[PDB]
């Protein structure tokens, strides 16, 4: 699984 | 892919009254992380969709808090405490769990207020259009509602149909009421053969019948 | 002060391509990742792509696999759209849209892509002259015979805005569309105020601005 909201951002 | 069911597609709520929009997924929308990632959106019309509600009941940037969010798992609900006349348009649900990303079918807000009769105009063809040899007759209600309205066209006295095409647009945001445009396209031959050009509207508003009328001349 | 400008939409014949834009300011543009949403006229709203914050990784929807391709330009704040194989189930109103509060938090004005075998058709500008008139004059023009959609319809350079009701395109029987753009204004100003509108039909390149003069 990937969380759309958070992979396709930058990488804190 | 996950299916997200919007119930209703209309909803005709008074002005002030509180008003509910429900949505049911296929699957849980809470992702791995213990997040439900549904949203809420709002598309008024002609404008593009803004958003409203994240993780359910949390409100964005600006968003007044009459608009709540409810519900948890795979059923939801949009809460309005009281419909304002910014509150027109459709409504969708969206689910950012999974990524083949899906929408809602969404959920029309219609506005119920009082009566409102229309302004009728009503505009000559252009003498540009007369030497293109064509000619448009405009009738135009301004502002009423309900949306319903009957525009008759009557030239030289004579009750017309055919050759005439309407256009209503939507609930305005300011007032919640509707405007009307009806276009009789007629030949220049066609156009100087009758003098009385006139547009016969009938509404709830209207005690009786407005005519708005010119002569060729 | 987020804001999202598409462009790049008009008409095209089926099986030919068309690149859509969407400038982006207001945020950093490098470190969200950005979508791409589309609406056909009256219908719901459908997820196309998702591409990452460097174009690394790139999703698409399973309609639009092996035709459409995301892409993005980082050194200019923009977000692309390649659309080749076009077909008459892609007309639609297409948005980008940015991630963000875990959802699409801001999103384009959206740019309208048509895609039609008939011939592109530029309109003609008609005035409707204030005439009958308590003290409130209405006045409008008439766009007519043009093809396809949309025409972009403002009062006074964009000065005059409210009062404005821009009807919805009503396609005739010769198949093509004429709308009419009315506004209501104080009847004082018949004469002191000029009220000139500007008429833009991007498929077939017409700019046309009319003063739209009383009528005693």
């Amino acid at each position: 699984n990937a969380n759309p909201n958070v992979d396709p951002n930058a990488n804190p | 892919d996950i299916v997200m069911t919007q119930t209703p597609l209309s909803s005709p709520v008074t002005l002030g009254q509180p008003a509910s929009i429900s949505c049911r997924s296929s699957q849980s929308l809470v992702h791995s992380n213990g997040i439900t990632y549904l949203s809420w959106l709002q598309q008024r019309p002609g404008q593009p969709p803004r958003l409203l509600l994240y993780e359910i009941s949390n409100r964005f940037s600006g968003v007044p808090d009459r608009f709540s969010g409810s519900g948890t798992g795979t059923d939801f609900t949009l809460k309005i405490s009281r419909v304002e006349a910014e509150d027109v348009g459709v409504y969708y649900c969206m689910q950012t769990t999974q990524f083949p990303i899906t929408f809602g079918q969404g959920t029309r807000l219609e506005i119920k207020r009082t009566v409102a009769a229309p302004s009728v105009f009503i505009f000559p063809p252009s003498d540009e259009q007369l030497k293109s040899g064509t000619a448009s007759v405009v009738c135009l209600l301004n502002n009423f509602y309900p949306r319903e309205a009957k525009v008759q066209w009557k030239v030289d006295n004579a009750l017309q149909s055919g050759n005439s095409q309407e256009s209503v647009t939507e609930q305005d945001s300011k007032d919640s009421t509707y405007s009307l445009s009806s276009t009789l396209t007629l030949s220049k031959a066609d156009y100087e053969k009758h003098k009385v050009y006139a547009c016969e509207v009938t509404h709830q508003g209207l005690s009786s019948p407005v005519t708005k009328s010119f002569n060729r001349g | 002060q987020v804001q999202l400008v598409e462009s790049g939409g008009g008409v095209v014949q089926p099986g030919r391509s068309l690149r859509l834009s969407c400038a982006a300011s207001g945020f950093t543009f490098s470190v969200y990742g950005m979508h791409w949403v589309r609406q056909a006229p009256g219908k719901g709203l459908e997820w196309v792509a998702v591409i990452w914050y460097d174009g690394s990784n790139k999703i698409y929807a399973d309609s639009v696999k092996g035709r459409f391709t995301i892409s993005r330009d980082n050194s200019k704040n923009t977000l692309y759209l390649q659309m080749d194989s076009l077909s008459a189930a892609d007309t639609a109103v297409y948005y980008c849209a940015k991630i963000g509060s875990s959802s699409f938090d801001y999103w384009g004005q959206g740019t309208l892509v048509i895609v039609s075998s008939a011939s592109t058709k530029g309109p003609s500008v008609f005035p409707l002259a204030p005439s009958s008139k308590g003290g409130t004059a209405a006045l409008g023009c008439l766009v007519k015979d043009y093809f396809p959609e949309p025409v972009t319809v403002s009062w006074n350079s964009g000065a005059l805005t409210s009062g404005v009701h821009t009807f919805p395109a009503v396609l005739q029987s010769s198949g093509l569309y004429s709308l009419s753009s009315v506004v209501t204004v104080p009847s004082s100003s018949l004469g002191t105020q000029t009220y000139i509108c500007n008429v833009n039909h991007k498929p077939s390149n017409t700019k046309v601005d009319k003063k739209v003069e009383p009528k005693s």
